[PDB]
């Protein structure tokens, strides 16, 4: 009762505070100025006229033009003028472009759009430094690629080898390859990209290789960086269709994607994750090895590893002291890391069907028996006996 | 003719919303802030003399002025 | 005002300057459009007995 | 589930969910049909119990509600209460649970306000006789197995809270007030709580500290200690006991103002001294700000002991931990006293061993030299500088020093702080003044004042056990007529003895600082070594140091950069207090000069602290006055003008800083919230006001300390290259120190890119080439913190001058302050009875996960750690001594204290 | 249930607050594009933006 209040006392207060500050400060921001800086604003908006047609800058040539592609058909060259420099602008940057007469009037957007929008991401991670147990071991292997350069490099330069550059989490299912990904990108602070690999295949042709560009432009701006492209099997060696309209795209998609990983250099400043099922779903070269270290297989909890996944679950939930700890591991073979979720919510769904305030023994017994019953096999006993 | 200038008024509307709103904001920890003071009051003065503070002041109740005019 | 519209707001827009008008909360998508088709959700478990 | 009759015992409670029998009907009848048929009724209470119980496992509320609902109009219209008074009494036993049916189970916003001033009363009254405690007990320790009893013996106990704090706000007191018509004192309710306290302590938490509070009074803290003296062996282990203190003491922190603390930390001393870590004893006594406290613990181990045993090195080991020295002196001088040993316990004591154990890390990490030395110009004054700069902490240089030549080539106000920064190279450590002699006794007085400033720094590293004091050296200088000298003497002086008021040193510096009539803008060190000296102990506010800055304003007011100076060195002083501190803002306002209007705004941001967050809405009302004023008047004086706005922005800034290391430690987090849209507004508000905030930045964070070191620096770097004042980052690298290259990796290069890239003046350029030098250490040599380290909700002590350079346009004065930069985190390695110095393990936890304590606890798991290393700042700034699973066990806590460890391996 | 229940609420109206907060900050950036030496190519700006030439 007394720390959750403490956990108010420094969020109300703190928090309230910095609403009500910035609401005052929109209007305090107006007032120290009256001219200069408001007379160029206002000869902005008279030459920036309404609406503004989207371009995308192909190229600069250097003489106060360049060429756009824009999604107007017909290609442009532009001019670049008015409230903009040549230095202001970079290549394959979006700019903003003139309704009447496509001029390049500035930037106000610099790789802003939607594809980037889903990637970045302000929410909280699930877990935070593994807050639930089990795969000891196996962090202690991301951590050492990922998690290291960035917080040390200088170790790295004593040893004199260059620092490692991204990781492929693989293997089975259940197992939370996903997630301790989200628990060493909140302990070191890091920039997390959830893109999903999936998102940037569609139907309609010819859009997937822009996608595949901006992921590693955007991620190179606000380095360093942890990039998660999860789910990258999809994109693999398989096809959209047998038929048509996809015979392109996962062809192009991949190869792109190869290439502006390595092309940035071999860096240990912006890592990638593939989280993949398998390499059976891919491609049987990637990108292949030397470059892309290090290679984490998933398996199975063990007692020791599955025992430390429960033991967390059981004490967040009404008593253990009807049945041992021990015995729930006893009881259960091995399985993965859901599987031992499962059980537990099967038990309080138990003590619901009771209409008890405790999980009794009862609830246990029942629930691990389900589980098991899934998820079967019994001819590796058949075979012997 | 009327009043033809409100440029003034803008700076007592953006001040009004400044204390008003952290006043409602401070209640949490406005409870116990109560208790600490008292005392150092007892100590020193309440703001200027030590006398009319046998009660809150010396009534409860409020002083409120209400015109009821409308001619 | 720009306080008034948010981030992943649906609004109507002319054509001719593609001026805003107002916000809607309608949000048009076959999805959506399908829930239209299905109508209300029907029957009770004595119907279905056994 | 219905009507089914009395054929068995579990029909007879489906029959009474629908309409009971034996229950509400019977009794109810009864008593208004006789007055002798209450012994009837006696009998009958029993059978009603048993029914209440069975009955009490159906999770329906209708039927249970409705059923025993007309026992609720009985308690006023049958019983009445008095009629056999015993007897009514008594049978208000089945009658509490039914009004709490209709309070908690119903949800029904009418009856819930009714029918909680009469729970209030029936409890009270029945709770004379003690049965209704045990009424409260059978649901506090359960009978059924439902949800039913998981919420009703909460409410009785919210009920309880009500009360007492409508007394407080009410002007009657006891029941002569009509919240209840309940009173907490008398014999009716005064004995329901003391029951209560009992056994929720034991059991639960949930009442306990609500009492603690709402008395506000060190008795109810008394009740505590009983109650847990108990607990700490049979019930719960010893270590267990340990985290429930200090949970106790962190966390309310915030939730206890001073003048409320301070009758409460009485109480957790005692816990701590009766208890077996005396380090936690001690620890708290520092809190207190009692010297009286400290000496008892040093003097309850000491004197019942005739030999070394464990408890002469404990406490030396206690006293060592604090490097304010205000432990050394009381620690010292009873050890040479009783004479155990000297050599081991008066250098343990004092900061002499921390200078074995840094041999052993700087042996490692060698001594890099990457510094310039270049000559002519700026570029010769730049080179000079850095160069001490570079090998801060106790570290070698030697050689590069014995040619004087590039010291010699200095000239000026330069020459000054070249003698100075050489006394750094060798921080912390018996050598140093070596040095330091050669320059001091021949050329112009300029190269002997600076002498004087780096044996004051050398000097932190021995200044007890009444072995090496600066005194005895520094005071010739002093009386030397020349300004230059007189004042390094005393600046210096005050570094040495650092947080001690010995007795030698307190009482030079006391005659003067009321001779400031002499117009004299290198005389700031008079009060400005007294402020060093006040911080340690509770403060004395002294009416010297607050006279002299008023006397300067006499004088001479032309040059306001020496009064702004004054300022500030009179608010550093009255740190580590808070309620005598409201007592000088009204000293200071009691004179009306513009001038004298710079100096409150200031001193008010040190009186309001610890109730910060008042502070915090002062310091906004300080924002808005400016504009505020000006809107209504639309519809030599120049010295007074600029002191005047310029307080008010190092002051909004200085108020913050103070209120985040003290109240909270977590919640630091959020408040760098709060400074980054501060700064931004101040930034562009006032232009004059723009300079302040740049360099305010960089101090901010180092005195919270801040758990995220990542993102801050390394943004306000790129967009302070536009900036002006390049002072800005000085301050920002003063905190990258930290945890070298994870902070200071991006730093280094984007320092030097900006001195190196463009000179758009010599001038500018000065602080950019100083500002990456000054950063780094070789190999993680020591770190830097703006805290004691001992507490996380302390402060420095020592690092106040590198605290004072922010409020501060840039200069070649300046330079001469800044070759000072002690308080230095001693590593903490494990030590024998015969000395060991290394490390063996340590648990590290980048953050804490507990929200008990928020000091630096974290998990027993942890991330393992090797031994040889200084404490880490940021991914093991909490640190934990690692030991469950080493079949080993440490004796001294750590919890990211500074403090030593020891280990018993058996 | 009064110890998390009530503790519940105000948990719940903190983080609506926090939403709130961050769509009263988006409505407002860093202002705006116009730099000095680009002020100087306006000149020019308004001749070729309104002639048939590009
Ligand atoms: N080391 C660990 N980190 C995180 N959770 C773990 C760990 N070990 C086991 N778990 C358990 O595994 C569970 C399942 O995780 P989850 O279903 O997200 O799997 P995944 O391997 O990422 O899957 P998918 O193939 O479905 O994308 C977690 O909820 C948790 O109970
Ligand atoms: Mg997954």
């Amino acid at each position: 009762t007394r720390c959750k209040l403490k956990l108010l006392r420094m969020e109300r207060i703190k928090d309230h505070l910095l609403l009500e500050e910035e609401f005052v400060s929109n209007s305090e921001i107006l007032k120290p100025f009256e001219k200069k800086q408001e007379e160029e604003k206002k000869q902005l908006e008279e030459i920036r006229g309404n609406p503004l047609s989207i371009g995308t800058l192909e190229e600069i040539i250097d003489d106060d033009h360049a060429i756009v592609t824009s999604p107007t058909m017909p290609d442009y060259y532009v001019s670049i003028l008015s409230f903009v420099d040549k230095e202001l602008l970079e290549p394959g940057c979006s700019v903003l472009l003139h309704h009447k007469t496509m001029s390049i009037v500035g930037v106000l957007q610099d790789d802003a759009d939607p594809m980037v929008s889903v990637m970045k991401m302000d929410k909280s991670p699930t877990e935070s430094y593994s807050d639930i147990g089990g795969l000891e071991s196996q962090i202690q292997e991301i951590k050492e690629s990922v998690e290291l350069p960035l917080t040390h490099p200088e170790l790295y330069e004593e040893m004199g080898i260059k620092p490692p550059k991204g990781v492929i989490l693989y293997g089975a299912p259940g197992t939370g390859k996903t997630l301790l990904a989200k628990a060493v990108a909140n302990q070191t602070s890091a920039t997390f990209l959830r893109i999903v690999g999936s998102e940037l295949i569609q139907k309609y042709l010819g859009d997937g290789p822009r996608l595949c560009r901006q992921i590693f432009k955007v991620a190179g701006e606000n380095a360093p960086s942890i990039v998660f492209i999860d789910e990258i099997d999809a994109i693999g060696t398989k096809r959209y269709d047998s038929n048509s309209g996809g015979e392109r795209e996962i062809q192009r998609t991949m190869l792109e994607l190869l290439n502006q990983l390595d092309g940035f250099d071999d860096r240990g400043d912006v890592k990638v994750i593939m989280a993949t099922n398998k390499i059976e779903t891919l491609d049987p070269a990637l990108i292949r090895p030397g470059r892309i270290d290090r290679k984490i297989l998933f398996e199975n909890p063990d007692l020791s590893t599955k025992k430390k996944i429960l033991g967390i679950h059981t004490s967040k939930m009404n008593l253990s002291e009807d049945v041992n700890l021990e015995t729930l591991v006893t009881t259960k073979d091995d399985l993965s890391g859901a599987d031992i979720q499962a059980m537990c919510t099967e038990a309080g769904l138990l003590a619901l069907r009771e209409r008890r305030m405790q999980v009794t023994a009862e609830d246990f017994k029942q629930a691990k028996e389900r589980v098991m019953k899934n998820k079967v096999e019994e001819n590796l006993e058949g075979l012997y006996l | 003719p009327r009043m033809y200038e409100e440029a003034s008024g803008k700076e007592v509307e953006k001040v009004a919303t400044a204390v008003l709103s952290t006043t409602a904001r401070a209640k949490a920890r406005a409870k116990k802030t109560k208790k600490e003071k008292g005392p150092n009051e007892e100590e020193k003065k309440k703001e200027h003399e030590e006398k009319e503070k046998e009660r809150e002041t010396n009534k409860k109740g409020i002083k409120e002025t209400k015109e009821n005019d409308e001619e | 005002n720009v306080k008034d519209l948010k981030a992943s707001q649906r609004v109507c827009l002319r054509s001719d300057s593609y001026m805003l008008h107002k916000v809607l909360e309608n949000k048009a998508d076959p999805l959506v459009s399908l829930m239209m088709v299905e109508k209300v959700p029907d029957s009770t478990y004595d119907m279905v007995g056994g | 589930m219905v009507d089914e009759s009395d054929k068995k015992q579990q029909t007879i409670d489906e029959q009474s969910q629908i309409s009971p029998e034996k229950q509400t009907p019977n009794k109810k009848d009864k008593k208004k049909e006789e007055e002798e048929q209450l012994s009837e009724e006696d009998a009958k209470l029993k059978t009603d119990l048993e029914l209440l119980v069975e009955r009490l496992k159906e999770d329906d509320s209708s039927l249970y509600e409705a059923s025993l609902n007309a026992l609720k109009e009985s308690i006023k219209n049958s019983t009445s209460s008095m009629t056999a008074v015993p007897k009514p009494l008594k049978f208000l036993r089945p009658t509490y649970p039914d009004l709490c049916s209709i309070y908690d189970k119903w949800t029904d916003p009418n009856l819930k306000s009714s029918l909680a001033d009469v729970l209030s009363i029936l409890a009270m009254t029945y709770s004379e006789n003690g049965k209704h405690d045990s009424l409260r007990y059978r649901l506090l320790s359960d009978v059924s197995d439902f949800e039913g009893w998981g919420h009703e013996y909460i409410r009785h106990l919210a009920l309880e809270i009500g009360e007492v704090y409508n007394d407080q706000v009410e002007k009657d007191a006891e029941d002569e007030t009509s919240s209840d018509g309940s009173k907490s004192d008398g014999s009716a309710a005064t004995s329901g709580f003391e029951f209560s306290k009992e056994d929720t302590l034991r059991l639960c938490l949930d009442i306990v500290p609500y009492f603690l509070k709402h008395n506000g009074e060190e008795d109810a803290v008394d009740l505590l200690l009983e109650i847990e003296s108990i607990d700490k062996l049979p019930q719960f282990v010893d270590e267990n006991t340990f985290q429930r203190v200090c949970q106790y003491m962190v966390a309310c922190v915030p939730l206890l103002p001073p003048p409320e603390d301070v009758a409460f930390l009485k109480t957790a001393y005692s816990i701590y001294l009766s208890q077996n870590e005396l380090t936690d004893a001690i620890a708290l006594a520092v809190r207190l700000g009692e010297e009286d406290m400290i000496r008892s613990v040093f003097d309850a181990t000491s004197d019942p002991v005739m030999h070394k045993q464990l408890a002469y090195i404990l406490a030396a080991q206690k006293t060592s931990f604090e490097y304010e020295g205000v432990q050394d002196i009381i620690g010292n001088g009873k050890l040479s006293e009783h004479f155990l040993y000297l050599a081991k316990e008066l250098n343990l004591t004092g900061p002499k061993v921390p200078e074995d154990i840094y041999k052993s890390h700087l042996d490692n990490s060698k001594s890099v030299f990457s510094s310039a030395g270049l000559d002519s110009a700026q570029q010769n004054l730049a080179s000079s500088f850095v160069n001490g700069f570079l090998n801060l902490g106790y570290c070698n240089d030697k050689l590069i020093v014995d040619n004087d030549n590039w010291v010699y080539k200095t000239k000026g106000d330069g020459m000054t702080s070249a003698v100075a920064s050489i006394g750094s190279i060798y921080q912390w450590n018996l050598d140093g003044l070596q040095q330091l002699d050669k320059y001091l006794y021949v050329d112009e007085p300029e190269v002997k004042a600076g002498a004087l400033l780096g044996i004051g720094i050398s000097a932190s590293g021995v200044h007890d056990g009444e072995v090496e004091p600066a005194l005895l050296l520094l005071q010739d200088y002093v009386t030397n007529p020349d300004t230059k000298i007189s004042s390094a003497a005393i600046l210096g002086l005050g570094i040495a003895f650092a947080g001690s008021k010995n007795d030698e040193v307190l009482g030079l510096l006391l005659p003067i600082a009321a001779s400031t009539d002499l117009p004299i803008e290198t005389a700031a060190m008079a009060s400005l070594a007294l402020a060093h000296v006040f911080v340690g102990t509770c403060n004395g506010d002294i009416t010297t140091s607050i006279m002299d800055n008023f006397l300067e304003r006499t004088a001479i007011e032309l040059k306001t950069d020496w009064v702004r100076f004054l300022a500030l060195a009179l608010g550093i002083l009255y740190m580590g207090q808070g309620e005598q501190v409201d007592d000088v803002l009204e000293t200071i306002s009691a004179i009306e000069h513009p001038m004298t209007s710079a100096i409150e705004v200031l001193v008010g941001s040190c009186a309001y602290t610890g109730t910060g967050d008042v502070l915090l809405i002062q310091d906004l009302l300080h924002r808005l006055t400016p504009k505020n004023v000006k809107g209504e008047e639309d519809a030599e004086i120049k010295s007074e003008e600029k002191k005047g706005k310029s307080s008010d922005k190092d002051a909004t800034t200085d108020g913050k800083n103070d209120d985040e290391e003290e109240e909270k430690e977590a919640g630091i987090v959020d408040e760098l919230a709060y400074a980054v849209l501060g700064i931004a507004l101040i930034a562009l508000g006032e232009d004059i006001g723009k300079e302040m905030s740049l360099r305010h930045f960089g101090h901010l964070m180092h005195y919270g300390n801040e758990h995220i070191r990542r993102m801050v620096p390394l943004a306000m770097g790129i967009v302070s290259v536009s900036d002006p004042q390049m002072k800005v980052f000085d301050t920002l690298t003063r905190f990258s120190h930290d945890a070298d290259l994870e902070v200071s990796m991006n730093s280094i290069f984007a320092m030097g890119l900006c001195g190196a890239g463009t000179n758009n003046a010599r001038l500018a350029q000065l602080l950019r080439q100083l500002a990456s030098y000054y950063s780094r250490e070789q190999d993680a040599l020591f770190i830097t913190r703006l805290a004691q380290g001992l507490l996380h909700l302390g402060k420095g002590t020592m690092t106040m001058d590198v605290f004072n350079d922010a409020h501060v346009l840039n200069k070649v004065t300046l330079a001469s302050i800044l070759t000072t930069a002690v308080g230095l985190v001693s590593p903490s390695f494990m030590l024998k009875h015969h000395q060991l110095f290394y490390m063996l393990n340590a648990g590290i936890r980048p953050k804490f996960i507990l929200a008990l304590n928020d000091e630096g606890e974290p998990i027993k798991v942890n991330v393992r750690v090797g031994q040889a290393v200084e404490t880490v700042g940021q991914a093991g700034r909490p640190k934990k001594i690692t030991g469950w699973i080493t079949q080993s066990t440490p004796v001294l806590l750590n919890h990211g204290e500074r403090a030593e460890l020891e280990t018993d391996e058996y | 249930a009064a110890p998390y229940a009530a503790k519940l609420k105000q948990t719940e109206n903190d983080l609506k607050d926090i939403e709130a907060r961050i769509k009263e900050k988006a409505g407002v950036k860093e202002s705006d594009t116009g730099l000095a030496p680009s002020h100087l190519w306006d000149i020019m700006g308004d001749r070729q933006r309104l002639g048939e030439e590009h």
